[PDB]
């Protein structure tokens, strides 16, 4: 007769490198309202949230994790946002037998079952770009690839995964260059080696420096194909930087034709998911709960992943159905949920929600090409089903893709 | 007699390899606590060190810290943190509970970042503390051109990165910078090819035997060469594939080892009234069956830092603890920054939470490493031991 309360211990980065809890906390709250008003899901339970601002800081998150674990009520799951906060909470959680579900972690390191045994994330790993990259090389018939990276762990881990993945496809990495901050020499050597198909991983500030150097070394043309990450700000190359000798026109010249990969986080289609909302309805509903515009809202685009995280948990808890008896000293309930979370399959606001063996989200990638200083969508790729959606909008000089070598 | 509770965090279990550090230092900690108590230095209070096993594990270590806060007494400060990743987790969080931390074994340079670890202090010099020492050795022998050989592992690349800033603005050129992951031979051949004579090496014990074998094969040993490598390797480390033991020893001959000084060589009375030599005998008696640890002096002085800090903190409150008190945490933090006494490890002084200590120079002579000199970080001075240090030629090697 009485619905039993069941708790989530969440962490939202409202400040920091990713103030993603700004749109994710309301998205989580909306998702809890929707799940609790459904009688087909958890008729006997009420999902409640207890949260703190991680400030996207692990030292800060440590105070709150203690606050979450060492004060009543007992929490059945832990929900962190940042990769740096998830690396801390996911490794520690084992001692309290807690499932960790992240909505915003992209770190490939988090796909490590030994280190992070009870971890799942609705946010995919940065390595998801890699099956899309290999498929694009296969489509355009390239077997020789160059790689340039800023000296960051994310970029190191993503490139390590690319090496393994390219091999399974019969392709090889010709040259691998890295730089902490200044790309003058690696860009220099790329031209020396006559590298022709290049993948570059760096942040936006560094991409500008790479392209000025690419500007200086005549390393753009029909001969060259650059692959980049699709998450830079619009007109990232027209952005002014006092540390770049190159100009807007020159830079618009260099970036032209480059390919980008980015994770699809909102279903483009007008179909209705488990909540019975369309992608456009979710966006409209979320815009209303916000103090400010979606534009000045951090993690606005990761908000569907946060919404779908609550549904993934709800559906997993529904599959198990003795939740009030959970204790940090016991593995029994944890393992049943692990099993239930592991076999997740549903349509969410972000699309089809499924996790791989490592607890990492499987999703569609959007492929774009910079045409006339603007990105045009050339396709979408589904890694799990080898599905490639191709739109005949890709434009190449001389009517065709260049090649990995001299010919 | 009210207690002054201190949270002791270190690996203590026999099942954990680094448990030997935690156990090896306890007799030294027992000696320091016992003396402070009898002498009633903190009268009416008494030092209450509570021990919690981290197990050299991130999750177990964090739970050990969390359980100490929940079920343990109201600790005024943290004493310990041995393993690098465990210490980084605890040290980063400190401000949350207004807890000042004093480590005696965590030597990772990462902890020097006061933006990330403001409340962290250490009596032990970091891995990077060898760099100002090496600078003085290079200036002493007029070596203006060096080559570097580093292993591609964070422990070694952190030290090589720090060397750049240490050698900047000084008349020392790094003519060749070489890195390796598994095999050093290619890098050693590049150093030979660029005519490098003075090599600054940063690699593990296992890689050192490979480095010296490549050095024999490339003839990068003898009167014309000087290898300056880590001094923290286990004794007889070389004895433990193409080279013969006699050829490895021929290439190893004359190498300079650099590491922190475990105890002061000065036969002068320390804060406890005992000389470092008198303390060493007292420690060796007290340890019994327990294996000694090079960090024992740092743990001993660590306890004296805490006592003196609590004394200054008691004075400051008299001049006018839930983890709630930002103010007392700031008083303890300001008191610890004032630390200046002669301990068993030499003069115990902090420069932005970092120990200004003593760096030991050793030279491999025929069968073992022999002490050849010491560097005083406080004074920025080097003292070479007369008639120890030797060279195969008539003069020390030339840099080109
Ligand atoms: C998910 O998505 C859409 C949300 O847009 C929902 O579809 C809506 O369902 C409504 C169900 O009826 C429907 O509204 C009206 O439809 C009939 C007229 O078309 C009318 O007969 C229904 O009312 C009934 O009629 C009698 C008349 O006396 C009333 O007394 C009763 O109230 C009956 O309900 C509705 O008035 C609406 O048109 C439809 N919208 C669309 C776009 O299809 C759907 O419910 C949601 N699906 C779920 C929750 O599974
Ligand atoms: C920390 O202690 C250091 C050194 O003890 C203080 O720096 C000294 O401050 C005195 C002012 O009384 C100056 O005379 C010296 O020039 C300073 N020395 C150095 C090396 O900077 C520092 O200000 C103290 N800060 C605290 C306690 O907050
Ligand atoms: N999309 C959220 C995720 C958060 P993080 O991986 O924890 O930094 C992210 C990934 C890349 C960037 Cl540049 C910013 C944020
Ligand atoms: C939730 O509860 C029952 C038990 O698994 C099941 O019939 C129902 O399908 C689940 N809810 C949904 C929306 O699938």
């Amino acid at each position: 007769s009485e619905r039993r309360a069941v708790y989530i211990g969440a962490l939202f980065p409202m400040s920091g490198g990713w103030p993603g809890g700004q749109a994710c906390q309301p998205a989580v709250e909306m998702a809890l309202e929707d799940v609790n008003s459904r009688r087909d899901i958890l008729p006997d339970y009420e999902l409640k949230l207890i949260h703190h601002d991680s400030k996207c800081d692990p030292g800060q998150a440590t105070k709150y994790l203690y606050e979450l674990l060492y004060n009543d009520p007992i929490k059945i799951i832990l929900m962190p946002g940042c990769s740096s906060v998830s690396t801390l909470v996911a490794e520690a959680a084992r001692m309290w037998n807690l499932i960790v579900l992240s909505y915003g972690s992209s770190s490939p390191a988090l796909s490590n079952r030994q280190r992070f045994p009870t971890f799942f994330r609705t946010h995919p790993s940065a390595t998801l770009h890699n099956p899309t990259r290999v498929k694009l090389f296969e489509k355009w018939g390239w077997k020789k690839i160059a790689t340039i990276q800023q000296t960051t762990e994310v970029f190191t881990s993503t490139l390590d995964d690319l090496e393994e993945r390219v091999k399974e496809a019969g392709i090889e990495i010709t040259f691998r260059q890295s730089f902490f901050s200044d790309p003058a020499v690696p860009v220099k050597n790329l031209k020396r080696q006559d590298a022709r198909i290049i993948v570059g991983l760096f942040y936006e500030t560094e991409a500008r420096k790479v392209f000025c150097e690419v500007y200086k070394e005549r390393l753009f043309g029909k001969k060259y194909v650059w692959f980049l990450i699709g998450w830079y700000a619009d007109n990232w190359f027209k952005i002014y930087d006092p540390s770049i000798n190159c100009t807007v026109d020159e830079m618009t010249e260099a970036v032209e034709g480059h390919i980008t990969t980015e994770i699809v986080m909102l279903n483009p289609a007008n179909t209705r998911s488990i909540s019975n909302m369309t992608s456009q309805e979710f966006v409209e509903k979320l815009t209303k709960r916000l103090k400010r515009h979606p534009e000045e809202t951090g993690g606005f685009q990761e908000a569907p992943l946060a919404y779908d995280a609550i549904w993934a948990l709800a559906l997993a808890l529904n599959k198990t159905s003795r939740l009030e008896d959970f204790n940090y000293n016991n593995q029994t309930i944890t393992d049943q949920i692990y099993r239930a979370m592991n076999s997740s399959s549903f349509e969410g606001v972000s699309g089809h929600v499924v996790f791989d063996a490592s607890g990492s989200r499987m999703a569609w990638t959007l492929i774009e090409q910079l045409q006339g200083g603007s990105y045009k969508k050339i396709g979408y790729y589904d890694s799990t089903k080898d599905d490639l959606s191709w739109s005949k909008t890709d434009k190449w000089i001389g009517g065709s893709p260049p090649a990995d070598d001299y010919k | 007699s009210p207690p002054l509770s201190i949270m002791g965090l270190m690996p203590l279990t026999k099942e954990v390899a680094k448990g030997s550090i935690g156990r090896g230092v306890l007799p030294a900690v027992e000696l320091a606590i016992e003396q402070i108590r009898n002498e009633s230095l903190l009268r009416p209070y008494f030092l209450d060190l509570r021990l919690y096993d981290t197990e050299c594990d991130n999750a177990k270590g964090l739970k050990a810290f969390y359980d100490a806060i929940k079920y343990g007494p109201n600790h005024l400060m943290v004493f310990g943190g041995v393993c690098p990743s465990v210490t980084s987790i605890i040290a980063e969080s400190l401000q949350g509970w207004n807890l000042v931390q004093l480590s005696f074994a965590a030597t990772t340079p990462v902890l020097a970042d006061k933006k990330k670890y403001p409340y962290f202090f250490r009596t032990v010099p970091s891995d990077n503390a060898v760099n100002p020492a090496i600078l003085k050795l290079l200036k002493h022998y007029q070596w203006k051109r060096v080559g570097t050989l580093t292993q591609d592992v964070q422990r070694f690349s952190e030290v090589r990165n720090d060397l750049t800033g240490v050698l900047y603005g000084e008349d020392i050129e790094i003519s060749d910078t070489e890195s390796f992951s598994n095999d050093p031979c290619t890098s050693v051949k590049k150093l030979k090819g660029n005519d490098v004579r003075i090599i600054l090496g940063q690699f593990d014990q296992n890689m050192a035997a490979k480095v010296f074998c490549c050095a024999y094969e490339e003839n990068m040993y003898g009167s014309k060469y000087q290898w300056i490598i880590p001094g923290w390797y286990e004794p007889s480390w070389w004895e433990q594939s193409r080279c013969l033991r006699k050829n490895l020893l021929a290439a190893m001959e004359g190498y300079i080892g650099v590491d922190f000084e475990p105890l002061s060589s000065k036969q002068i009375k320390t804060i406890s009234g005992k000389t470092p030599q008198q303390y060493e005998r007292e420690y060796n008696n007290k340890r019994s069956g327990v294996g000694p640890s090079k960090f024992h002096g740092y743990a001993y002085d660590g306890i004296w830092v805490i006592a003196k800090t609590l004394q200054r903190a008691m004075e400051t409150l008299h001049a006018s603890f839930n983890y709630t008190d930002h103010t007392l945490g700031r008083i303890i933090l300001n008191a610890m920054n004032e630390t200046n006494f002669f301990g068993v490890t030499g003069q115990v002084v902090f420069r932005n939470g970092e120990r200004m200590g003593t760096i030991k120079f050793t030279q491999f002579q025929d069968s073992r490493e022999v002490k050849v000199g010491e560097y005083n970080a406080v004074a920025d001075t080097l003292e070479i031991i007369n008639d120890t240090i030797r060279f195969q030629g008539s003069e020390p090697p030339k840099d080109d």
